């Protein structure tokens, strides 16, 4: 209802998790779990490659459609693009339907 | 054929050179009319002659205004048979799979 593909199966969630690594344990034992632990954090690269499968438009219609355009008229900054902070941003929200059909 | 009037009085004549051309939207790329239940039909009694019906069609409106969205479609901007007198047309359709109507 929020929109999208539904999917039984949809894509699977991906876990991870850093492992703990204790800190120095005591000499002599104890049953406890070990609460003592490194600090620590990890960083590295994600990719994702989805194939996305197209349908086209075969339209008859006879004068030219609406799409989604960039306005040409002078502004501080260029939409979907960086601050002068390096804040990017997104101005509006885009949705898919542009082109028509017959009903 | 030619129709010619004078005064008041009409002449009518074969045109042999004239054509009709003809197509059928088969990718369904123009506003289908037929599914509303319209007058123009065959007639059921096979001795009549029957008047064709003009095609037209409906496009979003808003009041008598159109909308950025109205589109407009030129029949001429597809692909028609020309007919002389001697040429004739066909073409075949398979109808997809409908249930049986229940007529009991």
């Amino acid at each position: 209802l929020m929109g999208g593909f539904g999917m039984k199966h949809p894509p699977p969630q991906i876990l991870i998790k850093n492992t703990p690594v204790p800190a120095d344990p005591p000499t002599a034992f104890n049953k406890d779990k070990l609460n003592s632990f490194i600090t620590q954090y990890s960083t590295g690269q994600v990719s994702v490659e989805i194939e996305w499968e197209l349908q086209k438009e075969n339209s008859k219609r006879w004068n030219p459609e609406i799409q989604y355009t960039s306005n040409y008229y002078k502004s501080n900054n260029v939409e979907f693009a960086v601050n002068t902070e390096g804040v990017y941003s997104e101005p509006r929200p885009i949705g898919t339907r542009y082109l028509t059909r017959n009903l | 054929k030619e129709v010619t009037d004078n005064n008041g009085v009409k002449t009518i004549a074969n045109n042999l050179t004239s054509t009709v051309q003809v197509f059928t939207d088969s990718d369904y790329q123009l506003p289908y009319v037929l599914g509303s239940a319209h007058e123009g039909c065959l007639p059921p009694f096979p001795a009549d002659v029957f008047m064709i019906p003009q095609y037209g069609y409906l496009t979003l409106n808003d009041g008598s205004q159109a909308v950025g969205r109205s589109s407009f479609y030129c029949l001429e901007y597809f692909p028609s048979q020309m007919l002389r007198t001697g040429n004739n047309f066909q073409f075949s359709y398979e109808f997809e799979n409908v249930p049986f109507h229940s007529s009991y």
